[PDB]
C-alpha cells in the first residue's frame, strides 16, 4: 500500500516564562522515529525507532541543525504574528506545522504537504500542485506575498519530490521488518444489558496495523450509523491500534445485528454476528 | 484562538490477567491548546513512573498524547486516569473498566 | 529528513 512521512512541530509561547516551548516529531506511517524537545536535556534530534539508530553522526548533526533552525524561526514567527494581528504580548499562542510526502506501493511520489496553523486554525498551506499557497486570512496573505517573492515554493516542491521521497524510501527499506507489516484486526463482540428492555452490543477491533480502519453496524442489512457510538482509534503502545463500535438493541433482537470490519489487512471485509 | 476539550480513553495494552505484567494507558485526543495534565491513579494515588508519547496532532490540528505505565492488574486494585485542561471546569477522572 | 523552513 501507500506510505507516508510526516514531521509535526508545535511552538507554544510562554510570555514571562522564557522562550517558546518547541516540540517536533517525525513519523513514517503510524510509526514515530524521531523527536526534538526544547525542554529536554540533549538539545539534539533523538531516535525513537530502532531502524533510524543505524544512521551515522552526520545525519544526527544535520537534522539537529535543521530542527533547531526551525525552532528559532518559529520564535520569530510568533513575534511577527503578534504584529500582524495586533495581539497582546501577554497571551500564549500556538504555531503548528505539518510537512511531508506520500508515496505509493512501489515507492513513487504521490503527494506533498507543507502547512501551518496559528492557534489551532489554518494559516497558510502549500497547495496540492506544489506551485502556490492558500492563505486563510489577511496576515497569512502578507506571509504568502513574502514567500511568492522569495520563491519558497520551488525549493519546497523540489525537496518534497526529491529529498523527502528518497528519505522515505530509505527509511522504509531500513525499517523493512516493521514498517511493511500489515496486521489484521482481531475482532470480537460483547453484550451488556442496560435494562430489562435494552442491551448494548459492542464490536471490538484489536491488534491492527496500520491505524486506518472501518467499523460499522447494520440491522438486517441497513446501516445504523447514527445509533452507533464509535470511539476514536487508539494506540495499544505496542505499535498496534484498537477501536470499538456499539449499538443499543431491543432485548431479544440481538440476532438481527451484524458488525462489519474493513481493514487493509483483510483479504475481505469481516461480517460478525451475535 | 480556539479551545477543544480532550477525549479520554483509559485501557490496557494487552487484555488483563491478574498477576501478569501489563501496560495501563490513558490516551487523550482532540484537544486544544496543548497544555494538559494527565496522571494515572492506583487506588486514588498518582503512579510515579508514568511516561508519555511526544506531543503530536491530527489533521484538524488537535493534539493527542498517550500516557502509559507498566502495571500488574489485580482483582482488588482500582485504576483511573485524571486529566486537567483549560476546557475542564474541574479535573476529570475516568476509571479503568477492564473493558471500557 | 526535516524540512527547511521560512519566516512569516
Amino acid at each position: 500500500g501507500s506510505h507516508s512521512m510526516r514531521y509535526f512541530s508545535t511552538s507554544v509561547s510562554r510570555p514571562g516564562r522564557g522562550e517558546p516551548r518547541f516540540i517536533a516529531v517525525g513519523y513514517v506511517d503510524d510509526t514515530q522515529f524521531v523527536r526534538f524537545d526544547s525542554d529536554a536535556a540533549s538539545q539534539r534530534m533523538e531516535p525513537r525507532a530502532p531502524w533510524i539508530e543505524q544512521e551515522g553522526p552526520e545525519y544526527w548533526d544535520e537534522e539537529t541543525g535543521k530542527v533547531k533552525a526551525h525552532s528559532q524561526t518559529d520564535r520569530e514567527n510568533l513575534r511577527i504574528a503578534l504584529r500582524y494581528y495586533n495581539q497582546s504580548e501577554a497571551g500564549s499562542h500556538t504555531l503548528q506545522m505539518m510537512f511531508g510526502c506520500d508515496v505509493g506501493s512501489d515507492g513513487r511520489f504521490l503527494r506533498g504537504y507543507h502547512q501551518y496553523a496559528y492557534d489551532g486554525k489554518d494559516y497558510i498551506a502549500l497547495k496540492e500542485d506544489l506551485r502556490s499557497w492558500t492563505a486563510a486570512d489577511m496576515a497569512a496573505q502578507i506571509t504568502k506575498r513574502k514567500w511568492e517573492a522569495a520563491h519558497v515554493a520551488e525549493q519546497q516542491r523540489a525537496y518534497l519530490e526529491g529529498t523527502c521521497v528518497d528519505g522515505l524510501r530509505r527509511y522504509l527499506e531500513n525499517g523493512k521488518e516493521t514498517l511493511q507489516r500489515t496486521d489484521p484486526p482481531k475482532t470480537h463482540m460483547t453484550h451488556h444489558p442496560i435494562s430489562d428492555h435494552e442491551a448494548t452490543l459492542r464490536c471490538w477491533a484489536l491488534g491492527f496495523y496500520p491505524a486506518e480502519i472501518t467499523l460499522t453496524w447494520q440491522r438486517d442489512g441497513e446501516d445504523q450509523t447514527q445509533d452507533t457510538e464509535l470511539v476514536e482509534t487508539r494506540p495499544a503502545g505496542d505499535g498496534t491500534f484498537q477501536k470499538w463500535a456499539a449499538v443499543v438493541v431491543p432485548s431479544g433482537e440481538e440476532q438481527r445485528y451484524t458488525c462489519h470490519v474493513q481493514h487493509e489487512g483483510l483479504p475481505k471485509p469481516l461480517t460478525l454476528r451475535w | 484562538m480556539i479551545q477543544r476539550t480532550p477525549k479520554i480513553q483509559v485501557y490496557s495494552r494487552h487484555p488483563a490477567e491478574n498477576g501478569k505484567s501489563n501496560f495501563l494507558n490513558c490516551y487523550v485526543s482532540g484537544f486544544h491548546p496543548s497544555d494538559i495534565e494527565v496522571d494515572l491513579l492506583k487506588n486514588g494515588e498518582r503512579i510515579e513512573k508514568v511516561e508519555h508519547s511526544d506531543l503530536s496532532f491530527s489533521k484538524d490540528w488537535s493534539f493527542y498524547l498517550l500516557y502509559y505505565t507498566e502495571f500488574t492488574p489485580t482483582e482488588k486494585d482500582e485504576y483511573a486516569c485524571r486529566v486537567n485542561h483549560v476546557t475542564l471546569s474541574q479535573p476529570k477522572i475516568v476509571k479503568w473498566d477492564r473493558d471500557m | 529528513r526535516f524540512p527547511l523552513t521560512f519566516g512569516w
